[PDB]
RNA sequence: AUAAUAGUAAAGAUGAAAUAAUAAUAAUAAUUAUAAGACUAAUAUAUGUGAAAAUAUUAAUUAAAUAUUAACUGACAUUGAGGGAUUAAAACUAGAGUAGCGAAACGGAUUCGAUACCCGUGUAGUUCUAGUAGUAAACUAUGAAUACAAUUAUUUAUAAUAUAUAUAUAAAUAAUAAAUGAAAAUGAAAGUAUUCCACCUGAAGAGUACGUUAGCAAUAAUGAAACUCAAAACAAUAGACG
């Protein structure tokens, strides 16, 4: 109930927008920029709504090992 | 002669793919495929598939009842 | 080895949608008729409902009374009304018209009342637990809950606001079947029995078996309302006076047959002689050698005549009456 | 606050049957102290301004002009009838509000009606028109209809 | 205008029709001719085009 | 099952026409999420007039307000939500469409998978990502 | 009369494979698309770690909003869990879980879906399925037809096993519920049948003013009396 | 039971970065057999089998 | 078969209608 | 059909006319408003779906349905006597219901007559719920299944050359080549073949008569022989008629 009353209370408010059907749109590219990167950028993906691939790398390690590997190059290795 | 509406091939939606059943509740939409009485036009005016056209008019009947339209 | 689902986890309404379909089988199902097989010729002819939920016991004693048979005789000891006699005994059962009271009730069973026409319910209220009596509609079953509006609306529900008049939860409320209101709250076109005439009065009208009345106008300026009766008759009566809803139980009251003389007998009617085959000094069809009506139009014995003569006429009509009933129209 | 009536519009309408043709004349009429009168509703008082009552002032049908059986449903006859109509009008003098015109069904008498309307018969009525519409009663299903003539 | 309307929508037609009562039966029957002759129209319309075309062209 | 209901609710006491369709929809979202179900989403569609003078129970109507709630849950707890809907005389109409989910299970209200937005995944990022 | 007898399209009463998976099929927590409650949990406290350590690693400077409430991450979790409830789906996915198990419970080997007896378990759990539709459409006699022509193609399978495999063939006849004459007799559904085994539990046909059957019945029952 | 294994891993999240280890910390320990914690210790709890099905049909 | 040879097997048919009609109290008298 | 109003003497039905309707709120035309019991305009082609009968007003719950590949089973199939189930109108037995339409019946008219075609009042029926019965020009006048045979057009789903609507499959509907046929015509069959199951041996008598079975009843299934005759039929030609 209290998301209920929170989610009414936002959608009949006077000041939240009412769509009336009575005019018409102009005419996807954000929607295709978030799937293609998370088709090429995987695991890497910093998106809010990521893939299962993050899941997977996590259950095998994939992610935390290539951290590991990269830190180590970075800090005891100066690279 | 060739007086053909092709403004309304290139400005259809319904010819554009999407379904018209999805459309029941836009009278707006609908009413661009009646006549002025209410009445649905054949296939030969309206040009829709078989498909399109049956699926046009079970939204148009549909929103007859609830009473949007 | 024992197994079963225990899960039911029904929802909270589950529960009631399922209830419903259950009430809705139960109005489909039909009631059959008593045939026994005719090995004597009165039985060839018997046929009597039969209702498998009634309730086979005594009744209450304390809502019950001797009843006193009179024969037909009044205070001079003549017969006044002919062919009523020598029955069963009896007793009389003091059923309530007025529902005063109100409350929630609940219905403990039905039984048969052989003092009228109609089965009649044992109720018994939720608080205070007192037992009482009152004509059982079509769908009342031993289970069901009723309640009277008489007297208003109450506070528990007035105090409570969830069921109070602003929501107007008293629509679906009032037209439930069984419960007991006013005309002034019970709405138009509403099939309605136990009509009464006054607003302090008890349930008159559409009191028998199978019986109905229906709510066709409200007047409130004229304190007023129409209802049509069985007869077919439109009357006034007052608009907060009493009305039940739902038709009264035993519908198939009117399809049983008596197969013998002696089930009459035993109901306490005695045998009916025709006016045509007394004497002249008797009925006035009388006299004749052979069978003979004597061009005597149709009259009883007293010499009021039979078919089609208004008895009820001049200025002791009924002032209350907008349209008569059909009267061969049907 | 106390009742009164006042005329708003008119209404002309006619009923072309097959064997008969009725014009009938009215006023569509409005009280002004309605909603002088205080408590009402906005939803009530707006709904009585899309349903004004209205009031017949002149009704006939082509009877009145000694048209008898065969001859009550034809073109001359509707045309004498509608003439007598607009004369009518003009003589009880109630052209100076708006007037509109309605048409029920498809009789001999509809092209007569309108043919007087705009001829010179009602040259002077057809000056307060402004909508013009059709009122014919069809069936979406229904009751069924009398059986075949097998003339 | 008004004519156009209801000629159209096929009201004088319909009201025509809606008079007496026919058996669907007999119903049917009807609608299948009037398609009939109909699609038969727009095809000797077709044709017609056809031949006209080929007279302008020398055929 | 997911289910698309589409109701209209009269408009009385001008000052806060709203607040019918408010009240209505509160009192059956609890009824869904009290009886083991899950409101998808509430959108309204403004104030519309009516095509016809519309009447109920003896009351004439011109106008009603317009809403949308597409919700999950069983189809006893449908059946008696349609009939709580028809028996209050808050609502004019109001109809209960099911949504079918074979092929997906997140699907975004009949309206905007006519503006072409198949799915309330598709409104969060937008929403999240262009505003 | 002292035979057993076996109704042929539901079988001997309480049968306890068709009992144990109309129980499996109303369990506490069950969900439909082959979704199973450990791992749907365990598949979202993944989820919850992964977006975890994922913003930790990738944002060693703090830029993550912060923690989320584990009540708010159970409201989402409940919310998927009344979406994918079984007893919130249709009863097509109760039949086709059903008909998994009997397939898993029937095959011969991972994988066997063509099997005679797992035929006759997905015919079988099928056939419960209409019948229990039939019993409140009685007049549905479409899908009468399709439960008669069904119950006859589950005895034309068994017919072969019992040709083939005799061995599979009892086994299977015996577990479900169906004994050799059931399985080995001419069927048809008929009110005779419908009123015999009390499909309804009311009768349907009658007979014929031939009082025969009454004769012999009791010039048998007159036991009491001096016959035998 | 009284929790959820949401939380519990957040329980077991908070005791590793944190350090505070308190009894809940056991009592998860004899819920999980878990002598010790660590991230591999709540991967390894958290392991899905479908990493196996995809193993196998690699090989 | 052609419309009148069905006409032919009409007219026996109305016959035979007629023969049942009139022989009603008859065979009454004679089935009890 | 009810009541309100206002407004008048007609209206309403006919090829043309008359019965049952109408000025005493006072009828048809008109606007409100209160009811009921049938049907469901356009879309629409019965296209599609269903074994047939049948099916196109809105949702819902339940019951099966189409195509590809994946795996599986492993000849488990076709036909089907007897049997079984469903089966339009009209009928029949019980409840309710009865607005409109309408067998009968009574009156108008038309006629030489009119036991009718036309008009009025209208029963039974038509509606729903329980059932009984199992026949129709129940027709595509064409039982089902399998393997095959030459071509065009359209629409249907799915499969891509690849710039993209140019390409591939099958399905249905139209017109045909062969083939068949007494011809009309059929044309994925009424052709080339194969396995089954139901029928036919001239009209007329006759789907009648007598058993029998079944039904509450109509009635259904099964179903014969005297006495007669050289008859009796179908396609297609010319015509003469309307
Ligand atoms: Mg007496
Ligand atoms: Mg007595
Ligand atoms: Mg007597
Ligand atoms: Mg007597
Ligand atoms: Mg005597
Ligand atoms: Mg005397
Ligand atoms: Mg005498
Ligand atoms: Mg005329
Ligand atoms: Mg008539
Ligand atoms: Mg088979
Ligand atoms: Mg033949
Ligand atoms: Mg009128
Ligand atoms: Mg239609
Ligand atoms: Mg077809
Ligand atoms: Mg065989
Ligand atoms: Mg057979
Ligand atoms: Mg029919
Ligand atoms: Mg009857
Ligand atoms: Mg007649
Ligand atoms: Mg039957
Ligand atoms: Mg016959
Ligand atoms: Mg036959
Ligand atoms: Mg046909
Ligand atoms: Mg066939
Ligand atoms: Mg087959
Ligand atoms: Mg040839
Ligand atoms: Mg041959
Ligand atoms: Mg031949
Ligand atoms: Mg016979
Ligand atoms: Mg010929």
């Amino acid at each position: 109930e209290s998301q209920l009353l929170k989610k009414i209370d936002k959608v009949f408010n006077d000041e939240t927008e009412e769509f009336t059907d009575a005019y018409d749109v102009t005419s996807g590219n954000t929607t295709l920029q978030t799937q293609i990167n998370n088709a090429i950028m995987g695991s890497l993906s910093n998106e809010k709504f990521f893939d299962i691939s993050l899941v997977d790398s996590y259950l095998n390690k994939d992610l935390k090992n290539i951290s590991n590997k990269i830190d180590s190059k970075l800090n005891p290795t100066s690279n | 002669k060739y007086q053909a509406n092709k403004n309304s091939n290139r400005n259809d939606i319904m010819k554009s793919g999407a379904n018209p059943l999805e459309f029941y509740a836009r009278p707006r939409i609908l009413s661009r495929y009646v006549t002025s009485t209410g009445r649905i036009q054949h296939r030969d005016i309206t040009g829709l598939s078989a498909k399109n056209q049956r699926r046009l008019s079970k939204a148009i009947r549909r929103c007859q009842a609830i009473g949007l339209m | 080895l024992k197994i079963i689902p225990n899960d039911t986890d029904i929802v909270t309404l589950e529960k009631q949608d399922e209830l419903i379909k259950r009430r809705r089988k139960l109005s489909k199902e039909v009631t059959q008729m008593k045939r026994l097989k005719p090995v004597s010729p009165g039985l060839r002819w018997y046929r009597s409902p039969i209702y498998p939920y009634l309730y086979k016991g005594r009744p209450v004693r304390a809502l019950t009374v001797v009843r006193k048979k009179h024969g037909g005789r009044n205070n001079s000891g003549k017969i006044t009304v002919r062919h009523q006699g020598g029955g069963h005994r009896n007793r009389t059962r003091l059923i309530d018209f007025n529902r005063w009271e109100g409350g929630a009730q609940t219905v403990q069973r039905i039984e048969y009342d052989p003092g009228r026409s109609s089965h009649i319910a044992l109720l018994k209220h939720n608080t205070t637990g007192e037992l009482s009596y009152i004509i059982a509609c079509d769908g009342l079953r031993p289970g069901d809950v009723v309640e009277s509006f008489r007297r208003g609306i109450p506070q528990t529900l007035l105090n409570e606001m969830g069921g109070k008049v602003d929501p107007a939860i008293l629509s679906v409320k009032t037209t439930q079947r069984g419960n007991c209101l006013p005309i002034s709250m019970i709405p138009i076109g509403t099939i309605i029995h136990n009509v009464g005439i006054t607003p302090v009065g008890p349930g008159k009208f559409c009191r028998s078996a199978g019986t109905y009345a229906r709510v066709l106008a409200k007047l409130p300026e004229k304190k007023k309302a129409i209802v049509r009766l069985q007869s077919g008759e439109h009357r006034y009566v007052s608009l907060e006076a009493v009305a039940t809803i739902g038709v009264v139980s035993n519908i198939d009251h009117q399809n049983r047959s008596l197969g013998k003389a002696g089930r009459s007998r035993w109901l306490g009617i005695r045998p009916t002689v025709r006016g045509v085959a007394m004497n002249k000094c008797d009925h006035p069809h009388g006299g004749g050698r052979g069978k003979s009506k004597s061009n005597k139009l149709s009259m009883s014995p007293w010499g009021q005549l039979a078919k089609g003569y208004k008895t009820r006429r001049g200025k002791n009509q009924n002032r209350m009456k907008v349209k008569d009933r059909p009267r061969g129209k049907d | 606050y106390k009742p009164k009536e006042e005329v708003v519009k008119y209404i002309l309408h006619g009923k072309f049957t097959k064997n008969n043709t009725h014009l009938t004349f009215s006023s569509v009429v409005e009280d002004k102290n309605f909603h002088k009168n205080k408590g009402l509703t906005y939803n009530d008082t707006m709904l009585y301004y899309l349903n004004l009552p209205q009031k017949v002032k002149i009704s006939l049908s082509t009877g009145c002009l000694g048209f008898r059986k065969a001859a009550r449903g034809e073109y001359e006859a509707a045309f004498q009838t509608s003439g007598r109509m607009f004369e009518l009008i003009k003589e009880k003098n109630m052209l100076n509000k708006d007037i509109e015109v309605v048409m029920d069904d498809f009789g001999k008498g509809r092209a007569a009606f309108i043919s007087a309307l705009v001829g010179k018969e009602g040259a002077s009525v057809v000056k307060k028109v402004v909508k013009i519409s059709d009122a014919t009663k069809l069936k979406f299903g229904g009751v069924r209809s009398p059986k075949m003539r097998r003339l | 205008r008004l004519n156009r309307i209801m000629f159209e929508n096929n009201i004088p037609g319909d009201k025509r029709s809606q008079r007496f009562y026919m058996k669907p039966g007999k119903v049917a029957e009807l609608k299948r001719s009037q398609r009939h002759r109909k699609e038969f129209m727009m095809g000797f319309k077709r044709l017609i085009e056809i031949v006209k075309d080929a007279k302008r062209k020398g055929y | 099952m997911l289910y698309e209901l589409i109701g209209l609710v009269r408009i009385t006491n001008s000052n806060a026409p709203k607040l019918e369709a408010k009240e209505l929809s509160s009192t059956i979202g609890k009824l869904i999420i009290q009886n083991r179900g899950v409101v998808r989403d509430i959108v309204p569609m403004g104030i519309r007039y009516l095509p016809k003078i519309m009447k109920k129970d003896q009351e004439k109507h011109f106008r009603a307000y317009h809403f949308l709630m597409l919700f999950d849950s069983s189809a006893a707890v449908q059946s008696e939500i349609l009939r709580t809907l028809k028996k209050d005389p808050r609502v004019i109409r109001s109809s209960i469409v099911k949504v079918d989910l074979d092929k997906q299970l997140d699907r975004a209200s009949s309206l905007h998978r006519s503006l072409g937005k198949k799915s309330i995944l598709e409104l969060v990022n937008e929403d999240y990502q262009s505003i | 009369a002292s035979t057993d007898k076996v109704d042929p399209v539901l079988g001997r009463a309480d049968t306890p494979f068709i009992t144990r998976i109309m129980a499996e099929l109303k369990e506490p927590l069950v969900l439909s698309k082959g979704y199973n409650i450990e791992e749907v949990d365990k598949f979202l406290a993944a989820i919850e770690s992964a977006k975890r350590e994922r913003a930790e690693l990738s944002g060693l400077n703090t830029e993550v909003v912060g923690i989320e409430d584990i009540e708010k991450l159970e409201d989402r979790r409940e919310a998927i869990l009344r979406i994918l409830s079984m007893r919130n789906s249709e009863n097509k996915n109760a039949i086709k879980m059903a008909v998994e198990l009997a397939r898993k419970e029937f095959e011969r080997f991972p994988g066997d879906t063509g099997s005679s007896e797992v035929q006759a378990a997905c015919m079988t759990v099928r056939i419960q399925n209409m019948a229990n539709h039939i019993k409140e459409h009685r007049k549905d006699f479409a899908n009468t037809r399709n439960l008669r022509i069904l119950v006859q193609q589950r005895q034309a399978i068994l017919r072969y096993l019992k040709r083939d495999n005799p061995e599979k063939y009892y086994w299977t006849i015996q577990k479900l519920g169906l004994n050799d004459a059931a399985i080995t007799d001419e069927f048809n559904m008929d009110r005779r049948y419908m009123q015999d085994y009390e499909f309804f539990g009311d009768k349907i046909l009658i007979r014929d003013s031939k009082k025969v059957a009454n004769q012999k019945r009791k010039e048998i029952r007159k036991q009491k009396r001096a016959t035998f | 039971e009284k929790t959820t294994l949401l939380r519990d891993i957040r329980t077991i999240q908070d005791a590793l970065s944190s350090g505070s280890t308190p009894k809940e910390l056991l009592e998860i320990k004899q819920r999980y057999g878990i002598q010790d914690f660590s991230q591999e210790t709540v991967r390894q709890l958290l392991q899905l089998d479908i990493s196996g099905l995809e193993v196998n049909l690699e090989k | 078969d052609s419309v009148m040879r069905k006409r032919k097997k009409k007219m026996k048919k109305h016959k035979l209608r007629k023969r049942r009609k009139r022989e009603k109290a008859e065979r009454r008298k004679l089935s009890q």
